[PDB]
RNA sequence: CGCGGGGUGGAGCAGCCGGUAGCUCGUCGGGCUCAUAACCCGAAGGUCGUCGGUUCAAAUCCGGCCCCCGCAACC
RNA sequence: GAUGUUAGGAGGGCAAAUCCGCCGAAUUUAAGCAUAUAAUUAAGCGGAAGAAAAGAAAAUAACUAUGAUUCCUUUAGUAACG
RNA sequence: UCUUAACCCACUCGUCUUGAAACACGGACCAAGGAGUCUAGCAAAUGUGCAAGUGUAUAUGAUUCUUUAAACAUUUUACGCAUAAUUAAUGUAAUAUGUCCAUUGUAGAUUUGUGCCCCACUUUGCAUACAAUACCGGUAAGCAAAUGCUUUAUUGAGUACGAG
RNA sequence: AUACUGACGUGCAAAUCGUUCAUUUCAAUCACGUUUAGGGGCGAAAGACUAAUCGAAAAGCCUAUUAGCUGGUUAUUUUCGAAAGAUCUCUCAGGAUCGCUGGAGUUGAUUAAUAUAAUUUUACCAGGUAGAGAUAAUGAUUAGAGGACAGGGCCUUGACCUAUUCUCAAACUCCCAAUAGGUAAAAAGGGCGAAAUAACUCAAUUUGUAUUUCACUCAUAUUAAAUAAAAUAACUCCAAGUGGGCCAUUUUUGGUAAGCAGAACUGGCGAUGAGGGAUGCUCCUAACGCUUGGAUAAGGUGCCUAAAUAUUCGCUCAUGAGAUCCCAUAAAAGGUGUUGGUUCAUAUGAACUAGCCCUGAAAAUGGAUGGCGCUAAAGCGGAUUACCGAUACCAAGCCAUAAAAAGAA
RNA sequence: CAAUGUGAUUUCUGCCCAGUGCUUUGAAUGUCAACUUGAUGAAAUUCAAUCAAGCGCAGGUAAACGGCGGGAGUAACUAUG
RNA sequence: GGAGACAUAGCCAGGUGGGGAGUUUGACUGGGGCGGUACAUCUGUUAAAUAUUAACGCAGAUGUCCAAAGACAAGCUCAAAGAGAACAGAAAUCUCUUGUAGACUAAAAGGGGAAAAGCUUGUUUGAUUUCUAUUUUCAGAACAAGUAGAAAACGUGAAAGCGUGGCCUAUCGAUCCUUUAUAUUUGCAAAAUGACGUAAAUUACUUACUACUGUGCAUAUAGAGGUGUCUGAAAAGUUACCACAGGGAUAACUGGCUUGUGGCUGCCAAGCGCUCCUAGCGACGUAGCUUUUUGAUCCUUCGAUGUCGGCUCUUCCUAUCAUUGGGACGCAGAAGUCUCAAAGUGUCGGAUUGUUCACCCGCUAAUAGGGAACGUGAGCUGGGUUUAGACCGUCGUGAGACAGGUUAG
RNA sequence: GACUCGUUCAUACUACAGUGGAUACACCAGAUCCCAUCAGAACUCUGAAGUUAAGCACUGUAAGGCUUGGCUAGUACUGAGGUGGGAGACCGCUCGGGAACACCAGGUGAUGAGUCAG
């Protein structure tokens, strides 16, 4: 309690080592706007669309954009209930988030893995593999390749 | 804290356009002995008993917000304009 | 003597207790927030689609109908 | 909140009565007596609290504040 | 205006549920309390009747108006007061 | 069944209390009496009757006059609440055909069909949810010779073929 | 009515009795008659007295005053079953509103899946605590060495530079974990296309946008990573109780410390017990309809007291031995008591080391490994088996509840 | 007569009127109400004005309530002052 | 006779007025009061690497200030160091060179900030009007503080752009009430108040047509005047004369935990002890024991466990004061000291005190130290602390207060 | 060969040296006009005389820094478990996860779009 909106300064809002004023020209352009998921992440530089602590490395969906503006739906535990806020924070704070990146890849690996078995009329599976347990195997191993281990005497 | 004594500004009536205003301190009217109000605590004070009307005998500020009234010179219509609260204040003296 | 003071004890159970609830409105996000002009605009469109729309409807029910 | 009054050398206080601001005290020096001293002089010294104006001349009068202490209503 | 054991008469007192007059509080309520509330009530002193009281317009309306009183149903927990 | 035995277990009940066998409190014993009720007004629930109405209020009527202090009837078109709302308030108060018709979506109960039954396609699309537009009262803004208007804003215990 | 603080103190008595003492011709004592009445009287004053009644009498009424406070609050079976957090409060013995609870309804569930999950997977992140650092910065902070201005008397002492150097902080941060936490895993959607709609956008009413209509088509016989008595889920309503908490491990702040004050995460207790821990609210095992049988858990197996005077290898003698988590003391320091080691020296001399055992080791009714006892242990450290051992667990019966089947001669 | 205080004799009863009281003077006096009077306005109103006590100013009062500090400088030693 | 339209009396009005009346006299609080404010807030830390998180935790800060220290543009680079210039070496200077921020950014601490958010300068007033979606605190209400926009009108650069106050985290207030802004919007309840306005008509009680109409009051909307016990009572003392409701949710008493403090025992070896570390000692250190002191404490008891001391009377301990047996000695004898087994036995008369304690005198064998509900009030006593009367002092306007003294209970 | 716009934002930095200047960059030349300052220093404008002396390009140096990797080290540290050990402080063990500094070795950039001259 006693709790005014910057409160744990030196923990979160302290900047990475050497960033100071970045603010190259890649870092606005990106473009999915409505359906995109994004990250809300601190800039040093920028206090004029600053989110509150709890936002602070959190995910969620865009569901509105202005000039340099974004309205952003993050999920926000309170008590009993995890629920839907709006979080309107600014360009400089908005990452694009990557969870996106990692279905759209699969998708489309996956997509040309039944591309390629459509062509064959192949039955086979395109679902992820389970990393599954090791199966039988061989080496030749002659005397010098093997080493005897024992405990260490104290030294 | 110091305001010059004329702005030129948005007028909220009429004229659309930035125009003139002149720039003063409101300072609060003195109480009329016609109010309804002022009737019923009249009315309530009459015969026999004490009172509950306006009083406060523990005053925490020593501080008022200061409110600027503000005249179009355009059309003659007046506007009122709050501001932070202050000790001290100045009127038109500069540096 | 002193009454409590910080104590967060039993709530994280309790709120396990009959779950922690999450939102369900899903779909179609709605009125007064949607971007000025632009939504406008998409209902301007909309009335637009909804007018050749009604003209194909009125026009295909009318002719066979009667 | 609306009425009355006081701010003047280091201290006490006259001038507030528009023709030009001083007088005590304490200080600082000097005469006077064969004495000490008391007494009597000469010095220093102040944005007349801050600000706007009336003419021949304004600390003083008109205009309005600030700091002080008296009356009050409110109750 | 007196005076009269003048002649003929009356009033006084008791009882009180309902009725009428004065006079007239506090507990209480507001989680306190001073205004408001309790309450024009309780107590107090008076007067009546089988019922009394009210009653024949110095009334209400603003309608195509109504037309002594009482009472019920109502307006109405409303206008309104605080 | 009652009765001792013997083996094993068994600490005063009620109580407020974090914690009572307590060096916490109440209880000598027994009997009888002895404590969430009734009225008012409100609410949801469920039953029940009727429905855009509903409730016969006060009251009148009778071959009603042991019961009958209720039961029965409503003249050989009052009032409550609901039938559109809004609002300081004068006030104002259409989703429109210019086949009784004609609000838009997406899920969604139910129905049609196909290829003696589940099905997989289609088909129709209630309720409800999630929206969408209108339009009505307030409030803006813009205009303004008022059946005051207006693209556009907002706001209401609003409305979109009555539910009480 | 002074004292014996005498007797009495369930009396002879709601102030008595005994003894002592003060008062006695006056501001004397006593009667009778009389006066003043309750916020009133009367008071040589003590808040005295006013009919056993007085810092506001007695009587009756308003009155069944009021009370966040005390006590009490009545038949049975069965079912679900809590809170002692929070927020606001003239608020800390309360209230309100959230939470957590029950009922009632609706929704959709029945298709071994989808919604869904105190979980992991693979992607993807967020960190500056544990840690670590001083030669990275900050605050510290001990030493010398090598150098070109200063203090003292060409020397010495310094400061100052340079390479170094010692110790540091959880209120410092170059770097930096584990744990815990967030987003992700496709059919109401996604692909790639065409056509439509606009008052947005852009020279560009198909430039983009978004929307829409048509297409063509994405794994899915089971699957778009696992795993799931995953619908016992949702959702709406109405109402209850509760708002003092307390205990344990680990992390932890204050305080010398505390069975002290205050937390964090989780689990308990509370409201809940059976078996063990001699004993015991919280430790361990384990949560309970009624019964029979089984096999075990924690825990034990000399006797009390149910199972072994079991086996097997050690160690241990104590003129207060020692005996099992929570658990109810014992340290620095010693020991030519015994037992293992290890380093050294020349089957002998040193030095260490840690096991046991001993000294160090004092206290209030008599006294406590729970008691007796125990030393070829029944002690302490292992290991090997057997046996006993809960209402839990398995098998069976029976009871009720829940759900599912299933039915209108 | 009423209201008080101190409490035989003997003996003495200092100082102080700022503060709080009580009390006295006022053709100088600051403030201070109802009414009344006048002004203003079409009226309602709104304003002025006046010779109340009172307080204030100015005195008197301690056998009224009451109260009774601090420094410096200073005596042929130290010391005290 | 006397006084006399003045008195007086009545009604208004100001004053005086604890004589009398009615009432108020917070909360947090390691009891309460005093004290503080942890009561509204903001920073860092405590905080256990998302978030959450407290204590009379720690380090603090708040109730402002700012026509610029607000806004935009443009230009510049600071603290410091060295080397130069009669003045700043050494009261706020001048130049060049080196200079990653070591400056500066109103305050308050931390964050952020170098072709700038610093500094300089120019031009300025958006420190604007209207409206949302929202975020912080949070019930996901308010207010307050924010974020992203939008409808206006502008400002600045004019070039993109940026501007809805202050680089960010801190700089503050409901309803009723008061007050002033605003309107082609309203009301003041059977009617009217600009105005017979504008037209016509006039044998008149004429007929049309007009968007903007008396004082006063009431609204509606918008600010502001205030609530710091900061979700907002018009509020002082005192009771040892007291009453009542509750309280071991909370003091004073034993007990209990703890044992800081008190008390007692250690180990060490620098010194002292003629010489000599240890006969006797023992610093500077470091380890325990006890509850014979006082705390810390608030678990127990508040529908009563009788609150000191003395007396009497008994029992238990040993940490032994003397007595017995001894060991050591710096033990010549005589003394005497340290000490071990030892609780078998003893441990007094008085003076002064309310007194434990204390302090003397005398004897003595020594006049040891302690436990038993601080041994012992249905054993006594009642002197003290501690009911009501009274007294003096201080303090308090007062009532009264006084771990101040005193007398009586 | 060079430049312009860039990108990643030190492999891109810094220090001391050396090598290179067709076209290009820059240093350089001047102040009437546009402009700007006390000051043509800078800034603006107009030139194009000289020059690699610097900037600039490139390399070098028992260079410093940065930067990857090893190694520090399965150490330090750490989740869950334990009627495990330890008088206490603490320390093992089961199932798991797991650093940092120092030190050593390597490295000192890559690249989109456009242009101009060879």
């Amino acid at each position: 309690k006693s709790r005014g909106k910057r409160s744990g300064t030196r923990y979160k809002f302290s900047k990475k080592f050497r960033k100071h004023g970045e603010c190259t020209a890649n870092k606005y352009l990106e473009k999915l706007n409505y359906g995109d998921y994004v990250d809300i992440v601190c800039d040093s530089t920028q206090q004029k669309g600053m989110p509150f602590n709890y936002y602070h490395g959190k995910t969620g969906k865009i569901f509105h954009i202005t000039k340099r503006g974004v309205g952003v739906l993050v999920n926000k535990r309170v008590k009993h209930r995890i629920e839907q806020k709006k979080v309107c924070v600014r360009i400089e704070h908005v990452r694009k988030s990557r969870c996106n990146e990692d279905f759209l890849l699969r998708k489309i690996k996956n997509a040309e893995l039944i591309k390629e078995a459509k062509l064959k009329n192949e039955h086979i599976n395109i679902k992820r593999k389970t990393e599954g347990p090791k199966p039988a195997a061989m080496i030749k191993v002659p005397p010098s390749k093997i080493i005897t281990i024992e405990p260490l005497p104290f030294y | 804290v110091n305001v010059p004594k004329t702005r030129k500004t948005y007028c909220s009536n009429k004229c659309k356009k930035h125009t003139m205003h002149k720039v003063s301190q409101y300072k609060k009217g003195k109480e009329r002995l016609s109010s309804l109000g002022r009737r019923r605590y009249d009315m309530k004070q009459k015969g026999f008993g004490g009172q509950t009307k306006p009083v406060f005998k523990k005053k925490a500020k020593t501080t008022k917000k200061i409110v600027l009234k503000l005249e179009c010179t355009k059309c003659k219509k007046k506007r009122f304009q709050t501001m932070k609260r202050c000790k001290t204040f100045e009127m038109g003296a500069d540096k | 003597a002193k009454s409590k003071n910080h104590t967060n004890h039993n709530q994280n159970r309790k709120a396990h207790k009959n779950g922690i609830k999450k939102p369900k409105k899903h779909k179609f996000m709605s009125r007064k927030g949607l971007d000025p002009n632009f939504f406008r605009n998409q209902k301007y469109c909309l009335k637009g689609i909804q007018k050749k729309k009604k003209e194909l409807k009125l026009k295909a029910k009318q002719e066979k109908n009667n």
